[PDB]
């Protein structure tokens, strides 16, 4: 009953998009056997994976710390 | 939102068909509670004590808690469920104190009906509260049913309904007998406890021996049968008959009527009732004590060897007693709390060691030295020490019952050798074998050192201190603490500023003294009270308490000057003498054991930083001789825009308090400093410090890192909304707004700013001077996502309650990807900010569903749209109706699907303004039929960029593309030309063809030695896979590009057009300026890059940062001279690829390539190196790995 819930796990719904951007890392771990598309995916794609990460984490945490 | 329901049935339930097992007859024993509730992992916001007095159990795994009345685990102890409480909503001395201290006025009730219904004194005026409730209340009126008042006051209380609604067996067989009535709870071997030499009694757990008649306590499930009853009763004679003198050895090691009637009166005159009192609510002044309404802390016990040994709890003080010990922490605080916690608590006894200790004596020596021993100051600051009993007598009775003697004894740190039976006391502390206790801080731990066999240190648990006090005494308001318990992951370093449990009362008059937190809560106002703490505690005129206040603030400016923390005691400069000043206003000390210079410590490493906050408006707004120049000095020492967002962030965030504003226009200044820099990347990743936020400041370098990677603009768009809002904080904060104005105009300019107004009572002062940006972006890649994390640590709500009529709006910007919904609300958004702004710039990515969304948007808005772009539509008839019927379009860039548009192309030769296109994978011999009605239209365009299939009709491209007054970047590919004559004519007869992109197309290039001498002002050229051989297109092109010095952009392809090439064209190449990028691809066999080599040594090359050797024949150690050289002279260049020779290009001589690796990193200024097609190994990992790490400028090796 806190109501910074709702969007914030449909936010939650897009940082396990998120994960699935994990599945693009086992996209990229599968796609092995100009390259500068991938190097931006890998690296920026996974700060944005840190970044949602520990905020991911963080409103599992928040579940996890609020009072229900 | 369900997750934690859903998650709920994870956890609670994986935990339910786990640990069910409860042995509900062994869980009632104190010591292994608080000695299990306390070393436990301790992550919670919730007090362990009174939740190992909740009714529950629990290990110390994550939190799982069981019971005997209702029998399941619950864990995941969050916000305001007290699980006193919900362990409901999921199923002698006190009162002889209490009314000890009656007044004369609460008498139409009767105390002796408050004696027979429950109720607590607590020593003030007529106010009282339950053993169990917290609350206590006056307000006495007549007709006060109380009972019925107490479920009349407050509904707070719970425990209104929880607690209304042998001489013939003196032989081991007759023994034994007794025996046979063995309690359940007691696993412990019931046959040995007979031949123990004990009989039972009939209640819980005592037990009577018949020798000499031991029963008494500490019976559990995990005892020894003999121990206790050789080690607490050493002289029972069946035992000595038993076990003698040298048989007690092992458990040795292993654990008067004035003397009697002055133990009398010092026993009744020790359980004093107004000794409770203490300052902790100093002005709120709230009706409560500190033990029954305060939370506690632990003890760091520490060994004098070095091990830190426990952290040993409360009655774990009492288990193993100290005959002489000293405690760390804080006077006024915790450990005078400590002490007359002993006392007052000692007036209580619950303990069952408790009652039967004797004689304890609380002592503050910081106010006396008075060279007398007990009667001076138990006569001064006490009642009384006896007058028929000698002072000597009292010290008789003293060392006369030794044993069981406890003492208080407080701050020897303001004691010498002055007071003679004390001081000759614990110089020989042998002579009286008692119990001595001692508070001295941590600057005079030494001189007590002598004397000490084990240390004790205070230390808060932040986890659940912070919100046990906050909770109690602030249940009147919990939404901000809701701010403070989210704030505590928002900000998961909280525990590293709550560092002193009862010096929190300075965020006690911050709430109920100073209102304004409950509205602005984040942590400048929070200790930004607590130093407005510091100068109403120990008031006082412009002292060195102000000058230990300046002096430390710049201890505090060495702090973060050389990121020292934990300092040297060399450089006294700053604050120096008179120590009791420094650690009596305590915001430093020093060490304790052996050093070689012993080294000062602080309460708070983060709390330094605000004390050099407090150093920066000292240093900002007051005397500018050189004191400015110095807060100047360093900050200018920290000039690096990337270290700014996070290290700007937390300390000049510390700087956003103290609104002075007499430098505050230096400081947005500094701001306003930081330009385009590179260099501040790993100027903030070499610091140590990071503040907070920490292992997240590493990842802010990472993601900003990566914003760098991808997009020069975006990053520094990023860097301009972090300066921008922090410097718009900062400025209305610090009200400079009509006297920084047009410097913060100077601020705005070039920046190009995504939409964001939310913090708009900072901006909207006069938002019209504040208008004039660059450009407005929005877009719906996970960058404006992190953004929305970004303030979680709309639009038109801030944006119009900024401004009821917004004035001359400028152009905005779109973009969105293929996750987009047509949902009408932010339409009608992007209706206000159509209706407002200049134009708009407008991004199609891949973005279904916007059909439905694109016909209520140009529904809502009117004919004002300047770009579209079309990346990959889905090519509809009516959306492009649509977007076809209205005028003044500019920019329209079509480059994606193999489906033509059609009506949207021959209508859209209709209107003018024009200037954008694209015409990739089309296919068109015959689309151009109306273009003609665009050829009276426009000579207004600016990008051209055509492909076909085959062969379309020229004579109108030549005629129109012939009158063509405005020239540009053009990109031109990939079809089956076959006349080079009409291109020939076309690009004969126009004038600025200066950016020429001709990426492999069917033609023959006879035409561009012609075309190529009529125009020289060219300055990027572009082309792919073309036929050109040796000595026509060298000798030709050779004349051709040799006259073409302006150039700055060179992509020339695959030919055997050979080294001569090289010679003529990396001639002239080499020896043209305004040059950044140039490719030579499918081409440069190594004799070609052997003139790359010497012509690359000589120079005239330093404009020169691009540059792409991809697809030589072979790189091997001919590559490590050619690009030795060619890699080595150039101080500029950034760009590179080696690649695309796939299968096993690992001829290249590894070790020397380690050396050329050695020689990349001799080029300064280089970013991206490409050393793809080879194998690595371990070896040259560590390589380019530790001569990447010489100089960090570069960032991007790609294997």
């Amino acid at each position: 009953m806190a109501q910074v819930i709702n969007t914030n796990v449909a936010s939650l719904t897009a940082q396990r998009n998120l994960g699935v951007s994990g599945n693009m890392m086992q996209t990229s771990i599968q796609r092995l056997s100009e390259m500068a598309s991938l190097t931006k995916n890998q690296i920026l794609q996974q700060a944005g994976t840190a970044m949602l990460a520990q905020a991911n984490s963080l409103p599992q945490s928040v579940l996890s710390l609020l009072g229900r | 939102a369900f997750q934690v329901a859903k998650s709920q049935e994870e956890e609670e339930h994986k935990e339910r068909m786990k640990m069910k097992k409860g042995f509900n007859s062994q869980m009632r024993s104190e010591a292994k509670r608080l000695k299990t509730f306390e070393t436990y992992d301790t992550f919670r916001s919730w007090t362990p004590q009174e939740m190992a007095a909740a009714g529950f159990y629990h290990t110390g795994v994550k939190l799982g808690v069981q019971c005997f009345c209702c029998s399941l685990i619950l864990f995941g102890n969050s916000l305001r469920k007290l699980p006193i409480e919900r362990h409901k909503k999921l199923r002698e001395e006190a009162r002889l104190e209490s009314f000890e201290d009656w007044p004369f006025y609460a008498h139409g009730t009767s105390p002796r009906v408050l004696s027979a219904a429950g109720f607590v004194f607590t020593g003030k005026r007529d106010t009282v509260q339950c053993f169990s409730c917290g609350g206590s209340l006056g307000n006495w009126e007549e007709g006060d049913d109380p009972w019925k008042e107490h479920a009349k006051w407050f509904p707070k209380c719970e425990f209104l309904q929880s607690k209304k609604s042998d001489s013939v067996f003196a032989n081991e067989e007759l023994r034994m007998d007794m025996f046979k009535d063995w309690p359940q709870e007691s696993p412990v071997g019931v046959e040995a406890l007979v031949r123990a030499g004990f009989f039972y009694t009939g209640k819980k757990d005592i037990v009577r021996c018949f020798s000499c008649g031991g029963c008494l306590e500490k019976w559990a499930e995990g005892d020894d049968p003999m121990e206790d009853h050789i080690k607490f009763f050493p002289e029972c004679v069946f035992l000595q008959t038993l076990k003698s003198s040298a048989e007690v050895i092992p458990t040795l090691q292993s654990q008067f009527q004035e003397a009697r009637s002055l133990s009398e009166q010092l026993r009744d005159n020790y359980t004093k009732a107004t000794f409770r009192h203490m300052n902790l609510p100093e002005v709120c002044s709230s009706l409560g004590t500190d033990h029954l309404l305060s939370c506690d802390v632990s003890i760091i016990s520490k060994h004098i060897s070095q091990p830190v040994q426990e952290a040993l709890t409360i009655p774990e003080v009492f288990s193993n007693l100290n005959s002489v010990m000293c405690v760390e922490g804080e006077t006024g605080s915790g450990k005078t709390t400590f002490l007359k916690r002993i006392a007052f608590l000692w007036a209580s006894g619950c303990c069952p060691l408790l009652y039967r200790f004797q004689l304890v004596f609380y002592l503050s020596l910081s106010s006396i030295t008075p060279d007398q021993g007990l009667a001076n100051i138990i006569c001064a600051q006490l009642l009384g020490a006896g007058g028929c009993i000698s002072e000597v007598c009292l010290s008789s009775s003293i060392q006369q019952l030794q044993h069981q003697v406890l003492f208080l004894l407080d701050d020897y740190s303001g004691l010498a050798s002055l007071p003679q039976a004390l001081h000759t006391l614990i110089t020989k502390n042998y002579l009286s074998r008692t119990c001595l206790l001692i508070a001295v801080h941590t600057n005079r731990v030494r001189d007590i050192r002598l004397y000490l066999g084990t240390s004790l240190e205070i230390q808060e648990f932040p986890f659940y201190n912070t919100v046990s006090v906050l909770r109690k005494f602030f249940s009147h308001d919990i939404i901000c603490v809701e701010k403070l318990i989210i704030y505590f992951i928002d900000n998961k370093d909280l525990q590293g500023v709550y560092k002193t449990p009862l010096f929190v009362a300075a965020v006690c008059t911050d709430w109920i003294q100073n209102a304004s937190a409950q509205d602005k809560f984040q942590d400048v106002t929070l200790f930004q009270s607590y130093m407005q703490y510091l100068s109403l505690k120990y008031k006082a005129t412009a002292e060195p308490l102000q000058a230990t206040v300046s002096s430390c603030g710049q201890l505090a400016l060495t702090g973060l000057f050389s990121s020292c923390f934990e300092f040297n005691s060399d450089d006294l400069a700053e604050a120096g003498v008179d120590e009791d000043e420094k650690l009596t206003t305590l915001l430093m000390s020093k060490f304790t054991a052996q050093r070689l210079r012993p080294v000062y410590r602080f309460l708070g490493p983060l709390f330094q930083e605000f004390l050099a906050a407090v150093r920066l408006t000292e240093l900002l707004s007051s005397d500018r001789q050189e004191d400015q120049d110095l807060g100047l000095y360093y900050l200018r020492q920290i000039d690096s825009p990337l270290k700014a967002i996070n290290s700007f962030n937390i300390f000049l965030y510390y700087v956003s308090s103290h609104s002075s504003s007499k430098a505050a226009p230096t400081v947005v200044s500094h701001l306003l400093q930081l330009v385009d820099e590179k260099e501040s990347l790993e100027n903030m990743s070499e610091n140590e410090d990071y503040m907070k936020l920490h292992p997240q400041t590493f990842l802010w370098f990472q993601f900003v890192r990566g914003l760098w990677l991808v997009s020069p603009e975006s990053s520094s768009s990023f860097v301009s909304e972090h300066l921008l809002r922090l410097a718009l904080i900062f400025a209305y904060e610090s009200n400079t707004v009509a006297e920084c104005s047009p410097f913060i105009l100077q601020f705005l300019r070039g920046k190009t700013l995504a939409l964001r107004v939310l913090n708009l009572q900072y901006f909207r002062d006069h938002p019209e001077s504040l208008l004039l940006l660059r450009s407005l972006k929005v877009s719906i890649f996970a960058q404006d996502e992190e953004i929305i994390k970004n303030y979680e640590n709309d639009i038109s709500e801030g944006y119009w309650k900024l401004s009821p009529k917004p004035c001359k709006i400028p152009k905005l910007e779109v973009q969105v990807n293929n996750t987009d919904a047509a949902d009408q609300a932010l339409l009608q958004v992007l209706m206000e900010v159509f209706s407002a702004s200049q134009s708009i710039e407008f991004r199609l990515f891949n973005s279904s569903g916007f059909l439905e969304s694109i016909c209520p948007a140009l529904e809502l808005s009117k004919a004002s749209v300047t770009k579209c772009s079309m990346s990959r539509l889905e090519l509809s008839r009516a959306e492009q109706e649509l977007l076809l019927t209205l005028p003044a379009l500019q920019s329209l860039e079509v480059s994606e699907t193999n489906q033509l548009p059609e009506q949207l192309f021959h209508n859209l030769h209709k209107f003018l303004g024009l200037k954008e296109l694209c015409v990739r994978l089309d296919g068109k011999p015959d689309v151009l039929s109306v273009l003609p009605g665009e050829f009276p239209n426009l000579h207004h365009m600016e990008k051209l960029s055509i492909r076909t299939s085959t062969e379309s009709d020229l004579s109108k491209l030549v005629k129109f593309i012939q009158n063509f007054p405005n020239l540009h970047v053009f990109h031109l590919k990939c079809d089956f030309l076959s006349n080079c004559e009409s291109l020939m004519a076309v690009l004969a007869s126009c004038k600025k063809l200066r950016e020429i992109e001709f990426s492999g197309r069917c033609f023959e290039a006879m035409t561009f030695v012609n075309i190529l001498p009529n125009f020289v002002s060219l300055k990027i050229l572009n082309l792919k896979d073309q036929q050109f051989p040796d000595k026509e297109t060298s000798e030709k092109f050779a004349q051709a590009l040799g006259s073409l010095r302006n150039l700055e952009e060179l992509l020339v392809p695959t030919g055997d057009g050979i080294h001569q090439v090289a010679k003529l064209i990396v001639r002239q190449c080499l020896q043209l300026p305004c040059l950044r990028v140039l490719t030579f691809h499918d081409i440069l066999d190594d004799d070609s890059v052997i003139e790359i080599a010497r012509a690359a040594t000589s120079g005239g090359f330093q404009k020169l940062e691009n540059l792409d050797i991809s697809m030589n024949h072979k790189i091997t150690e001919e590559g490590y001279r050619n690009f030795f050289q060619a890699l080595d002279n150039l101080p500029n260049l950034q760009e590179l690829n080696i690649c695309r020779n796939i299968p096993g290009r690992i001829q290249v001589q590894a070790t020397t390539v380690k050396a050329l690796g050695q020689c990349v990193s001799r080029l300064p200024s280089l970013i991206r190196l490409h050393m793809l097609s080879w194998l690595l190994d371990e070896e040259d990992m560590k390589v380019i790995n530790d001569v990447k790490e010489r100089h960090p400028q570069s960032k991007r090796l790609i294997i």
